[PDB]
């Protein structure tokens, strides 16, 4: 019906933040899923363009 | 003769023991790995501790 896509770029290892029931500092301060998020988690390593 | 009203002693008597295993039945743990759901709440995260 209405599909969304967020772009955006960490550290690497604050992944595991960006999922239903997490917390930390990018989860709780710049991005959170609700825990009844219905999606899908794109991310992929980009050292050698950022 | 104490043992005259011996039917309706073990009626209520049945009625106790049945709410006090309905009670012990809470200290549980159906599969869980603890059974205070604060405690698995506080432990683990909300995806593995539905």
């Amino acid at each position: 019906t209405n599909v969304y896509a967020d772009s955006f770029v960490i550290r690497g290892n604050e992944v595991s933040q960006i999922a239903p029931g997490q917390t930390g500092n990018i989860a709780d301060y710049n991005y959170k899923l609700p825990d009844d998020f219905t999606g899908c988690v794109i991310a992929w390593n980009s050292n050698k363009l950022d | 003769t104490p043992s005259a009203l011996g039917k309706l002693q073990d009626v209520v008597n049945h009625n106790a023991q049945a709410l006090n295993t309905l009670v012990k039945q809470l200290s549980s743990k159906f599969g869980a790995i603890s059974s205070v759901l604060n405690d698995i709440l506080s432990r683990l995260d909300p995806p593995e501790a539905e």
